[PDB]
């Protein structure tokens, strides 16, 4: 399952960079560079809402992800799928990861990343395949 | 309702972001 594995790496790496403030083929690298630019921008422009969403979420710890998975499924339950919703969910994942690290500097981002990746890949498998996976993400968010 | 409120917010932002880049 190359798609699952590729998606978890991109999403995990972003969340870890965001939470820790450190950055460590070329297709995955383009995806991560796109996600940094777009994801950082979502967070910057939606600071107030993300703060409100975080408050409501009331996440207890690094493993407390079932509520977020329910949120993500509910997001798509109107039958619309698009990259803006997808990157927004990942950006909020990053925003949550930063908060977890604040309360406990030893928290791991993996349960969150895995939770988000599971929703996207499992529930939107064929949509992602038709988009040519992360190549579609890169293309959609391509700016000159 | 909290989970629905969060979802409503995330959807609004996601559709706004989608529109911005699609235009
Ligand atoms: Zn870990
Ligand atoms: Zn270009
Ligand atoms: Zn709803
Ligand atoms: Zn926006």
């Amino acid at each position: 399952d190359d798609l699952y594995r590729q998606s978890l790496e991109i999403i995990s790496r972003y969340l870890r960079e965001q939470a820790t403030g450190s950055k460590d083929g070329a297709a995955g690298r383009r995806a991560l560079e796109t996600l940094r630019r777009v994801g950082d921008g979502v967070q910057r422009n939606h600071e107030t809402a993300f703060q409100g969403m975080l408050r409501k979420l009331d996440i207890k710890n690094e493993d407390d992800v079932k509520s977020l998975s329910r949120v993500m499924i509910h997001v798509f339950s109107d039958g619309v799928t698009n990259w803006g919703r997808i990157v927004t969910l990942i950006s909020f994942g990053a925003f949550v990861a930063k908060h977890l690290k604040t309360i406990n500097q030893e928290s791991c981002i993996e349960p969150l990343a895995e939770s988000i990746t599971d929703v996207l890949v499992r529930t939107k498998r064929d949509w992602l395949v038709k988009q040519r996976g992360w190549d579609g993400f890169v293309e959609f968010f391509h700016v000159e | 309702r909290p989970e629905i409120w969060i979802a409503q917010e995330a959807r609004r932002i996601g559709d706004e972001a989608n529109a911005y880049y699609a235009r």
